[PDB]
């Protein structure tokens, strides 16, 4: 339960630093790739005006009362639907 | 004069100005939720930062400058610590209780199932993903400015701690990111609710840790650490380790599990 | 119903509730024992000049004062466990019988066979006919074939509540979203009250259970005339 | 620095037992009256 | 100089003194709603004509009595004052954060009370249940009001228990280990872990109760998907180590009490003490579901929170036998703190013996939500917690005032109030075994006879909370100063006189390690 | 924990010592009385003669009524011991409670 | 004799009957006739007078056992005035009942009373032991 | 790799801090964050308790384990004596600091 | 850039009597004023928020 | 426990104007309120 | 002049302990035999002599001719 | 075979106090049942099992409101 | 010297129990107080219907 590295003797700084960017920072520019291969927009869903979603049980404090607060247009339809 | 090790505070206004910034904060989301207005709220949310500031700030004069801090005050403020980040672990954990009631026992209005019918989660191995392996290589960087600090290298201490700041900023930069190409809100029921108030709450420690983090960067810029005594530093770390594991309940129960 | 300064639980209607009265009467003498040993004790230590202030060796007195009191916790806890446990075994209903919680008021939906349902309110106390009971008579009673096992399953539209009817040993919340179970069986004829159990607001206080058991052709021929 | 002493250690004063009986009275009456003039209050607005 | 000492405080005494103010106030707030509740019962019918209203009241009198008047008192008032001094401290670990958790309390308050003047007020109880507490049964801004009060109470309390575990664990003697604390101290560290693991909890569920009524959120709305059982969970998860940490520092207060007045150097069975504060508040955790056994539990379920409800009844009994064996050869010293002190012993053992008929669920289902839980808790809860509290305020204020009480009109206001809180709620008993729910502005005639009783009894009471004033008064008025104290080598609060210096153990005690 | 002829023969020994001082006198009888005893009139009368070492008469009456005291509404007990300690009383000129009217309320 | 708030932190006098000979003497400072009863008292204690010996009591201790034990009336004051404020509450109660409470219900008028006691045995309310048990319904009336 | 530049605790604590640091330095402990350790505390053995002023608060933890501390004033002069057990301690007043 | 920690240290402890809030000058002063300024200011505002909201209005 | 005599004596005159005082400041603003509860009722 | 005999002088509070602790569990078994005739077995008899002959159509029928059911007249 | 319908029967699938899954199945197999019966033709008789079961335990309005989710295609359940 | 209680405590004593008596008397029977008491061994009962 320990990887299959293996570097010790009186661990410190120059392990760690070692451990930033040869593995942790590596890592980060991995998933970064893999996330900008798969990013771009995806074709939206039919609209549905289904009860257990787009809940209104009292208007939002700000803007119109029926926009939630990070509002997509593209991606968020209102309780009636997708706006134009 | 005193023959014990601990310390005799001055007596100080910012426990009146904290608690009434809490009764303005409080009683201004009220006025913003029910007549709105956010006046109120405005001004609780300026004095708490004022009396946070003001608070810490004489907390730093009381110990780097004026010497304070001896091993027993030490020693009292990491309990202390220790106790916050408890109670703020069994906060998070209630907000996991309400996820697990919810996903495993899917009501009829859901369709029975979870996710619900015409919940669309996001791919938990494409931002979330990125997300885990920031946080993750943040609390790499961070124990190595924890180690460069205690071996008496300003330098790397300060590029450690400015890289385990930069991976903190993407990572809020990254979630509010999604947060807007999410294409479920906090409205749409139960899934939208457990995913943005225990992420959301997740999101806010997050921007705290930052905070800190940020503090101890400039208390380090200008010298107020010790190779041997640094417990804002500490303190920080574990409060950023703290956020790194609440990120991983998160990512593996409400993201992968429950997508 | 409850009568005037009455000290204990209403009379059973229900074999179940026969049971509960027989395992109160165990576990209250139980509490006034050990209620009595207490105060006696408190005398007993209270009432002497003589002293004893050194010292006292605590670990054999404990052995005692933690086996005894969990030897007492089974011998409550057995009787305790076995009526849970009979409470839920399978009885087989003939009859299922659904009520809905509303503020504030009852009703009432029998549907195995025909599309029978109606709203059960508390008369007001300014309409009571003489010799009824204030705040504790309804309109439309819920009327029920009596010594049979009638399955009743509870709900709400609005907000909590909860069906109670203490003489059958019952009391099963109302809960939006939530069909719960329990079962009701009345060794006898006769008109069965109880009151909302959990508040519901404004009127909590004022919406009755009446329940009205007669023998099965009664009911059979109630039910088709409120079709 | 700070007064010490009975008498002293205490946000009110009792160096005239009429001032302080006409404080106390002030301060545990009010918190005794504030729930009548609640309901006072509720029963005027409907 | 006032300003800095009262408003900027960092001293553990003053500190103490304000909690006691704040709770003593709060008292009276609480008492004057328990008094509107028997009013509106005392006879048949309606007396307010408005049961929004009557409801609003009971839901504010349990908020008041337990987060304004009973944490206050016990953990703010007599933890602040005696902890530092029984472990010789010179204050908190933390003295300027423990001035904000006494702070936040009047602010807290003052949301407590404008719940209860804008719209119709909370009339929700105060376990403040989803639906009714939600946006369509309780539109507007009453029960968000009452939401950010408990806010500030739980933020009070939950960094006061950081500040008490901190203090207790790090500022004794160096040679003190946790085996030579007194039991007090023992008392609040235990009710200040309860307090930091139990509020985060509520914290949660009262923040998702605040999201159903303002973002559109449904945690608990089965229209989203939902359920109002949910809240109850997280409600009970913090109410049942809740009513524990309400009684723990009173078992405290009581075993020094007990201790003092039998003339003894020391508690009977100091380590079972220890060990039955420690298994009372770890069960606390594993019980709460027995405030539910009416929801629709299955009966597995119901079958272990019952056995293991039952199961505190043996570190409880270790500790009211071991009061017992404590006054066992004393030199018994009939002093009005000591009447306070038997009284709760064999009042809290009726409420603790309810509390077991009432564990059992079966039993249960006939008595939830009726007067029965009522009378078990005004017993063990309302009785334990308010005469561990007068005991300990009779038998300390000579030592926070330098001053004595009049002991005779003490022993009277004792035996007023022993009549009249049990006048008061002994016929509670027959209401709840008859079926009289709970939460009802009026009640089928039947039950006439003990609710006439009842509220009789809570006139008594309110003469005695008169006298009680009045009696402390009269010793601010007549200032006779204390001299000698006995016992005081067992008893180290009192060591530095009365009152204390305002900075006490400057030079900390010398305790050898041999 | 020992047999009472032990016991008793311990006490006897700690008031018999010739150079007891004034605060061994006091926290022998001080802790004596914590017992669930009346002590033996030997161990009075040991401590007794230690009040005659230390020119202490007011202790002597002292200890003659914590005996009384200490036996509790066993009203048999303390003139007994004022009985089996009568010889002691009267070589050493020490006077009971009673007879010095410090019996009286 | 004085006791001062100063001497707080010094060993102290007491009266108590399971602490009987206490850290410090009764009275400290002597006069010239107590200095010489002291020095009287080293010789025999047979050639004290009996006040003398009163005397140097006296001087150690402040009360006997007797006064330090003696029993007061202070129960019938404590009584006495715990049933004087209970009395003073029933007038608060006769207040509260003629200026706050109004009628009660008219189901409590003796005719409602009478009609509801027969209806709740014509539904037999609590057969078994509680109510209905307790009339004869062959003779018409309330069991003896 | 490696560097300078973080101040040491002996370069740059201050107050009652330095003040505990460098009494550590030379075995001392003025602000009493050590137990001390028992004499055998006869009357010629007595333990021996310093203050900066004549009179200073003991607890004697009589026995190994007791849970009851005995607590007193320890006043200049002459040794006093545990009220419970009887060991001795003196009191050493004054120096520490100036 | 360079380590002033000892000229803060020299402030810190000069001997002035004023308690560490104020100790760093004048600019203290003027933070302590708008802070509690705002506090006190704030809360009169919301006991006239909490009279508005008391009463029914249109 | 031991203490001084009074340094300010409250004597039983004074005693009884203090409870006199003390019972009215509750029981005349909460008896005002509930003898007009039905003058505010009535609105 | 006759000499006192030397009465018992020690463990007198132990004494008195154990001899009331006895009669308290005696007192407790009479209590608990009291209980169970007066309460318990009463209980037991009375529900099961009331429903030895009950006739439960009988009750029905004298219920009915009193009027008080909705649903049979 | 085995008619005379009572009631719902004990179903061991759904043995607790909580039948709003019971309820919410057999809405589900009837309609379930009866869209594949209109399809492919056949009778929807053969479907009355579940018609009664669910009718017996489900509240009005649930088969009310469910109905008309149904009927304006939001229905969430598979059907 | 004889104390307060010695003095009044006999006059304390039966004046606070013959007011408390008579006052709790004269309340439960006198002023319209309605117990409603069990019909059991009291009341007659009569036609309803
Ligand atoms: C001081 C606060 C306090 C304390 C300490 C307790 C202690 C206990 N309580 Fe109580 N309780 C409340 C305050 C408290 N309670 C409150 C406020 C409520 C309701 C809140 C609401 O709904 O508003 C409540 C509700 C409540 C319920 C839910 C009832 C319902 O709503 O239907 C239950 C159920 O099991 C319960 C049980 C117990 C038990 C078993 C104990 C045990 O800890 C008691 C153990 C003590 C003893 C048993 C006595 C001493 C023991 C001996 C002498 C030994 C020998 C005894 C035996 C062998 C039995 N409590
Ligand atoms: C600590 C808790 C506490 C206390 C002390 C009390 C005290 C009293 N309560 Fe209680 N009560 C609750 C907690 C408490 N209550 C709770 C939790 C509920 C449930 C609410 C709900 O249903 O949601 C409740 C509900 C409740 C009801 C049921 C309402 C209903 O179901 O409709 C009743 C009815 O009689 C009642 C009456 C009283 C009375 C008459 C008193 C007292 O008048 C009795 C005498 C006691 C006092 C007068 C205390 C005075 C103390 C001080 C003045 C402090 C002094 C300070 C110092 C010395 C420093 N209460
Ligand atoms: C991303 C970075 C943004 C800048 C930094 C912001 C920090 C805010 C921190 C505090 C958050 C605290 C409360 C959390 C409540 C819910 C917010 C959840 C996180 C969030 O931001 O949720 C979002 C906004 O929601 C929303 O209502 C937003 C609602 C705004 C009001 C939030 C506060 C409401 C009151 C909270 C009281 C909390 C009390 C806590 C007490 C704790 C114990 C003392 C979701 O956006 P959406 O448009 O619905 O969906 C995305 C669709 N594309
Ligand atoms: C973007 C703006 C966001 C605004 C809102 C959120 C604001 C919070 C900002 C984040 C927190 C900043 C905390 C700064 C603390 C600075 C003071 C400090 O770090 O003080 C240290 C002590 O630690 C101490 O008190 C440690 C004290 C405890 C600090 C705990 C901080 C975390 C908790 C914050 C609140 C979370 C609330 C969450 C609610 C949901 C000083 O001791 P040392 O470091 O040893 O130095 C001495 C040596 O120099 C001697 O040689
Ligand atoms: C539950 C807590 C309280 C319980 C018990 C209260 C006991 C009441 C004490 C007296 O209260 C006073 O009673 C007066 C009547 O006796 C009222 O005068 C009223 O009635 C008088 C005539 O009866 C008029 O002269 C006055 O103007 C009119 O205000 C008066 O306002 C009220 O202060
Ligand atoms: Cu419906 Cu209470
Ligand atoms: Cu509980
Ligand atoms: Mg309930
Ligand atoms: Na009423
Ligand atoms: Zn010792």
């Amino acid at each position: 339960a320990s990887a299959a590295k293996g570097d010790h003797g009186g661990t410190g700084a120059r392990t760690w630093r070692f451990l930033t960017f040869g593995l942790a920072l590596p890592s980060v520019a991995l998933c970064t790739l893999n996330s900008w291969l798969h990013s771009g927009h995806r074709e939206r869903p039919a609209f549905i005006p289904y009860h257990h979603l787009r809940i209104r049980t009292k208007p939002f404090s700000w803007g119109d009362g029926n926009h939630t607060f990070f509002h997509n247009p593209r991606v968020n339809p209102l309780p009636t639907g997708y706006e134009k | 004069h005193q023959t014990h090790a601990y310390h005799m505070v001055n007596p100080s206004p910012w426990p009146l100005t904290g608690a009434l910034s809490a009764l303005l904060m409080t009683s201004g989301l009220t006025m913003w939720f029910h007549f709105n207005s956010m006046t109120l709220l405005m001004i609780g949310l300026t004095t708490n930062m004022l009396t946070m500031y003001q608070w810490w700030r004489d907390v730093i004069r009381e110990s780097t400058f004026q010497g304070h801090h001896t091993p027993a005050v030490q020693k009292g403020l990491r309990y202390g610590m220790i106790l916050f980040i408890i109670s703020e672990v069994l906060f998070f954990t209630g907000f996991f209780w309400a996820f697990y009631h919810s996903s495993l026992a899917p009501t009829p209005e859901l369709g029975g199932c979870w996710p619900p019918t015409g919940i669309h989660p996001l791919n938990p191995l494409e931002v979330p993903l990125l997300n885990t392996s920031v946080l993750l290589a943040s609390g790499v960087s961070i124990t190595w400015a924890h180690h460069s600090l205690m071996e008496g290298d300003r330098k790397h201490m300060l590029q450690a701690l400015f890289i385990t700041i930069t991976l903190g900023v993407y990572f809020t930069l990254l979630q509010a990111s999604e947060y807007y190409e999410a294409p479920f809100t906090i409205s749409d029921g139960v899934y939208g609710s457990t995913f943005f108030v225990a992420t959301g709450f997740h999101g806010l420690h997050v921007i705290i840790g930052s905070t800190f983090l940020i503090v101890c960067f400039f208390r380090q810029l200008k010298f107020h650490f010790t190779s041997n005594h640094h417990f804002g530093f500490e303190a920080a770390a574990w409060y950023w380790h703290f956020v790194d594991v609440v990120w991983l309940f998160l990512y593996v129960s409400i993201y992968w599990w429950g997508s | 119903m409850a009568y005037p300064m009455q000290l204990g639980f209403q009379d059973a209607t229900s074999p179940i509730m026969e049971e509960l009265l027989h395992f109160h009467d165990h576990t209250l003498m139980i509490v006034f024992l050990i209620s009595s040993l207490v105060l006696y004790i408190i005398s007993l230590m209270l009432t002497t000049k003589l002293t004893h202030t050194s010292t006292m060796d605590a670990q054999e007195v404990e052995t005692i004062w933690t086996i005894l009191p969990a030897i007492i916790l089974i011998l409550i806890a057995l009787p305790s466990l076995r009526i849970l446990y009979m409470m839920d075994e399978i009885n087989n209903p003939s009859l299922t019988v659904k009520t809905m919680g509303h503020q504030w008021y009852w009703s009432y939906e029998y549907t195995d066979y025909e599309d029978l349902s109606f709203d059960s309110y508390m008369i007001p106390t300014s309409e009571l006919k003489p010799g009824e009971l204030r705040l504790l008579e309804v309109d439309n009673r819920v009327v029920l074939p009596m010594e049979m096992t009638i399955r009743m399953l509870v709900s709400s539209e609005d907000v909590l509540h909860s069906w109670a009817v203490p003489s059958l040993g019952l009391k099963t919340d109302a809960i939006p979203g939530r069909l719960n179970q329990t079962t009701l069986m009345s060794s006898r004829p006769g008109l069965y009250y109880g009151q909302c159990s959990e508040i519901c607001g404004s009127n909590h206080s004022f919406m009755p259970i009446v329940l009205e058991l007669v023998p099965l052709k009664y009911f059979e021929k109630w039910s088709a005339s409120m079709l | 620095h700070y007064e010490e002493g009975p008498g002293k250690n205490i946000p009110f004063s009792v160096e005239n037992k009429w001032r302080l009986l006409a404080m106390m009275t002030l301060f545990f009456g009010s918190g005794f009256a504030a729930p009548f003039f609640i309901v006072r209050h509720q029963l005027l607005k409907k | 100089m006032f300003i800095n000492r009262w408003l900027f405080s960092t001293n553990h005494k003053d500190i103490g003194t304000l909690y006691l103010l704040f709770g003593a106030w709060a008292g009276m707030v609480g008492t004057a709603l328990s008094l509107l509740i028997r009013a509106e019962l005392g006879q048949p019918g309606t007396l307010l004509g408005d049961d929004q209203i009557y409801n609003v009241v009971v839901t504010a009198h349990a908020f008041v009595m337990i987060f304004f008047m009973v944490m206050p008192i016990m953990i703010g008032g007599f933890g602040n004052w005696l902890v530092p001094l029984m472990i010789g401290a010179p204050d908190m670990a933390f003295p300027r954060m423990n001035n904000m958790s006494f702070w936040l309390l009047p602010p807290s308050f003052l949301l407590l009370l404008a719940s209860s003047m804008v719209e119709a007020g909370a009339g929700t109880g105060w376990t403040v249940y989803p639906p009714l507490a939600g946006n369509l049964a309780h539109a507007g801004a009453s029960v968000d009001l009452t939401i950010f009060s408990l806010h500030l109470a739980g933020v009070s309390s939950i960094l006061g228990a950081i500040n008490f575990i901190t203090t207790i664990i790090n500022m004794k003697p160096p040679a003190m280990s946790q085996y030579q604390t007194p039991l007090f101290v023992w008392s609040v560290m235990i009710t200040a872990v309860l307090l930091l693991l139990s509020l985060p909890v509520l914290a949660a569920g009262i923040t998702m109760l605040l999201t159903d009524r303002n973002l559109n959120t449904t945690f608990f709305d089965p229209a989203g998907g939902g359920d109002p059982i949910l809240y109850q969970h997280l409600f009970w998860f913090f109410g049942h180590p809740e009513v524990y940490i309400l009684i723990l520092p009173g078992f405290g207060m009581i075993s020094h009490i007990v201790t003092y007045y039998s003339g003894k150097k020391e508690p009977f069975g100091y380590m079972g003490m220890v060990w039955a504060m420690m298994s009372i508040g770890f069960l606390g955790f594993i019980v709460w579901a027995h405030h539910m056994f009416t929801v629709g539990m299955d009966v597995d379920t119901r079958a272990y929170f019952t056995s293991a409800t039952m199961i505190i009844a043996i570190p409880t009994g270790v500790k009211v036998f071991s009061w017992l064996a404590t006054l066992h050869g004393g030199n018994i010293k009939w002093s009005p703190a000591m009447m306070w002190a038997l009284g709760f012993i064999f009042l809290f053992t009726v409420g603790g013996l309810t509390g077991i008929v009432l564990a059992n669920s079966s039993l249960d289902i006939v008595l939830h939500d009726t007067y029965y839980v009522v009378a078990h808790f005004h017993y063990v809860l309302s009785m334990g917690a308010v005469f561990a509290i007068m005991g300990g305020f009779v038998h300390w204020f000579p030592l926070f005032s330098g001053y004595t009480l009049n002991d005779t009109w003490a022993k009277i206001h004792f035996a007023i109030m022993f009549v009249g809180v049990n006048m008061t709620f002994f016929p509670q008993h027959f209401l709840g075994l008859s079926g009289m729910p709970r939460r009802y502005s009026d009640y089928p005639d039947a039950y006439t006879m003990w609710n006439t009783i009842s509220s009789m009894g809570s006139f008594i009471s309110l003469t005695a909370v008169m006298l009680m004033v009045f009696i402390i008064w009269e010793a601010f008025a007549s200032k006779r100063e204390v001299l000698t104290v006995d016992l005081t080598t067992t008893n180290l609060e009192w060591l530095n006189g009365c009152p204390p210096p305002y900075h006490t153990f400057e030079e900390p005690t010398y305790v050898n390690l041999k | 924990h020992e047999t009472d002829e032990e016991f008793d023969a311990r006490w006897v020994t700690y008031f018999n010592k010739p150079d007891i001082d004034a605060w061994e006198l006091r926290k022998g009888m001080n802790t004596l009385v914590g017992y669930d005893l009346v002590p033996e009139p030997k161990i009075i009368d040991a401590a007794l003669r230690a009040c005659r070492r230390l020119n202490d008469f007011a202790s002597a009456v002292r200890i003659l009524e914590v005996v009384k005291d200490k036996a509790g509404p066993h009203k048999e007990i303390y003139p007994y011991v004022i009985q089996e300690l009568r010889p002691t009383l009267n070589e050493l000129g020490i006077s009971t409670p009673e007879e010095l009217g410090l019996d009286k309320v | 004799s004085v006791v001062k708030s100063e001497d707080y932190a010094l060993p102290s006098y007491v009266d108590r009957r399971d602490y009987p000979l206490p850290d410090v003497a009764h009275v400290k400072n002597l006069s010239a006739s107590q200095k010489a009863l002291k020095e009287k008292e080293k010789a025999s204690w047979s050639s004290l007078s009996i006040d003398e010996k009163v005397e140097l009591y006296r001087l150690k201790f402040k009360e006997s056992f007797a006064e330090m034990n003696r029993s007061t009336n202070e129960w019938k004051t404590v009584v006495g005035a715990a049933m004087f404020f209970i009395g003073f509450t029933a007038l608060l109660l006769i207040w509260e009942k003629h200026y706050v409470y109004g009628p009660i219900p008219h189901t409590f008028e003796e005719e409602w009373v009478a009609k509801q006691t027969k209806r709740m045995l014509d539904m037999k309310v609590a057969p078994i032991q509680g109510f209905s048990a307790k009339w004869d319904y062959d003779k018409n009336e309330w069991k003896k | 790799a490696s560097g300078g530049g973080v101040p040491t605790d002996e370069e740059q604590a201050t107050g009652l801090e330095r003040e505990v640091m460098l009494a550590a330095r030379k075995g001392q402990d003025p602000y009493n964050i050590l137990a001390p350790k028992a004499t055998s505390g006869t009357k010629e053995d007595p333990n021996l308790v310093p203050s900066i002023t004549n009179k200073r608060i003991v607890g004697c933890i009589c026995e190994e384990d007791n849970s009851t501390v005995i607590w007193f004033w320890l006043h200049k002069g002459e040794a006093q004596r545990c009220p419970s057990c009887g060991t001795h301690y003196k009191l050493v007043p004054h120096q520490l600091a100036h | 850039f360079e380590n002033r920690v000892a000229e803060k240290q020299k402030l810190f402890q000069e001997d002035n009597g004023l308690p560490v809030h104020l100790k760093g000058g004048a600019t203290d002063n003027i933070l302590y004023r708008v802070t509690m300024t705002l506090c006190l200011g704030g809360t009169l505002y919301s006991l006239y928020c909490l009279g508005w909201a008391s009463f029914p209005h249109k | 426990i031991t203490a001084k005599p009074a340094k300010t004596p409250t004597s039983p005159k004074e005693q009884a104007i203090g409870l006199s005082v003390t019972f009215l400041s509750f029981l005349l603003p909460a008896g005002w309120v509930l003898y007009h509860l039905d003058n505010y009722k009535k609105s | 002049s006759t000499a006192l005999a030397k009465p018992q002088m020690r463990g007198l509070l132990a004494r008195r302990l154990r001899f009331h602790i006895v009669g308290a569990f005696m007192v407790s078994l009479g209590f608990a035999t009291f209980y169970k005739f007066a309460v318990a077995e009463k209980r037991k008899k009375a529900y099961a002599d009331f429903y030895r002959n009950y006739d439960s159509m009988k009750d029905f029928e004298e219920m009915r001719k009193a009027g008080i059911f909705q649903s049979a007249k | 075979k085995i008619k005379n319908y009572q009631t719902a029967p004990f179903d061991s699938r759904f043995p607790n106090q909580n039948q709003t899954r019971n309820c919410w199945q057999n809405y589900l197999d009837f309609h379930r049942c009866e869209k594949a019966m209109t399809a492919k033709g056949g009778d929807v008789s053969v479907c009355e099992w579940y018609r009664r079961v669910y009718k017996s335990l489900c509240p009005i309005s649930w088969v009310s409101t469910w109905d008309d989710r149904r009927a304006e295609g939001t229905f969430p359940g598979k059907i | 010297a004889p104390d307060f209680h010695d003095k009044y405590g006999n006059a304390v004593l039966a004046s606070g129990a013959t007011f408390c008596v008579a006052v709790w008397v004269y309340m439960a029977t006198q002023i319209g107080i309605e117990w409603n008491p069990s019909p059991v061994g009291r009341v007659t009962p009569k036609e309803w219907r």
